[PDB]
């Protein structure tokens, strides 16, 4: 905690003192010891996750369901669509189609 | 150094962070204007006038 | 220790850090409670606008701002203080409006430096100053007149 | 909305028009004030 004295306003720190420590200023000879406990806690940010992943549950958050995919013709699949080709004027598909783990990957 | 603080914010996060810059002018024996305004001096470019 | 001259923390409105063991106020109950819950007189320092709806009496002038300088004492206008917390200020043909200015925390006194002589001066501390008030026309008003 | 309440009468006053000044410390709290402290001089130009 940053501490200030009424007689300048300047920054106060920690000294020994002859009897006690105190908080004094450097420009000034005013001082005040110190009675009892003063404590200035922060509370930093703990780390409450447990950073799992990977669910196929949380994996089909897809739109496609009960296509035609050209491997293996099963309803599952996982499909992206991209649009970022000007050379080519058409779109891009990258189909996904994954129920016993095919791991089907393709254009 | 009150008025700066006060003037920069009353937020304890920003006390916080605005400490280590109170604390770097502290480490020297800066307190005055002449000894901030002969420090900058020191600092500033030769402009060859 | 002197209880008095304890360290002060950075929170002017909080500087009470070691012991022995504030919500936004509003003008109209901010008079409420200085006439109607107690008698004592307090001062208060107010933000005028810079030109007033008058003319300055044989002073000398071309539009210029009407100070209070250049008024003379007596009633100049009427505190109106209306329900909804609605507070103005007539001073003659139109009313401004009253609001509470910048919630100051440091020490702010009013006092009066009396030149009676060349050479000596008497300072009176009138008082502390704690509140501040803001006063501005109200164009929405005029404007909806004419 | 009636005034209903509070019509106070606002007076003006020339006496101490000039030799009114508002000194205000940035640095001192509200709290704390200058009363027990024994001033000793003010020098100040007109
Ligand atoms: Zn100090
Ligand atoms: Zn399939």
């Amino acid at each position: 905690m940053l501490l200030f004295c009424p007689g300048c306003g300047n920054g106060l720190i920690v000294e020994e003192g002859q009897r006690c420590h105190r908080f004094a200023c450097n420009t000034c000879p005013y001082v005040h010891n110190i009675t009892r406990k003063v404590t200035n806690r922060k509370y930093p940010k703990l780390k409450e996750v447990d950073d799992v992943l990977g669910g196929a549950a949380a994996w089909e958050n897809v739109d496609s369901t009960a296509e035609s995919c050209p491997k293996c013709e099963h309803p599952r699949a996982y499909f992206m669509q991209l649009q970022t080709r000007s050379a080519d004027e058409p779109m891009t598909t990258f189909y996904k189609c994954c129920n016993a783990q095919c791991g089907h990957r393709w254009r | 150094d009150q008025e700066i603080v006060q003037m920069i914010g009353t937020e304890e996060h920003v006390m916080a962070a605005f400490g280590p810059s109170l604390e770097e002018c502290q480490k020297a024996q800066i307190f005055t204007q002449m000894q901030a305004l002969k420090y900058i001096g020191n600092k500033v470019r030769r402009q060859r006038m | 220790i002197i209880n008095i001259k304890k360290e002060k923390r950075e929170t002017d409105e909080e500087t009470k850090q070691i012991l022995r063991m504030l919500p936004k106020d509003v003008s109209v109950a901010e008079l409420l409670r200085e006439l109607s819950l107690t008698k004592e007189e307090e001062l208060l320092f107010l933000q005028l606008p810079d030109t007033l709806p008058g003319q300055p009496p044989t002073q000398d002038i071309a539009e210029n701002a009407c100070t209070l300088a250049d008024l003379t004492e007596g009633q100049v206008g009427k505190l109106l203080i209306r329900k909804s917390g609605r507070v103005q200020l007539l001073l003659g043909k139109v009313t401004l409006d009253v609001t509470m200015g910048t919630a100051c925390s440091f020490l702010q006194e009013l006092v009066s430096v009396g030149l009676g002589d060349s050479r000596t001066g008497e300072m009176t501390v009138l008082g502390h100053v704690k509140h501040k008030l803001v006063c501005s026309p109200d164009f929405e008003s005029l404007l909806d007149h004419k | 909305d009636d005034p209903v309440v509070q019509e106070i009468d606002v007076y003006l006053a020339k006496s101490l028009a000039e030799k009114l000044y508002l000194f205000q410390y940035p640095v001192r709290p509200a709290s704390m004030t200058y009363d027990d402290i024994p001033h000793l001089s003010a020098k100040i130009k007109p």
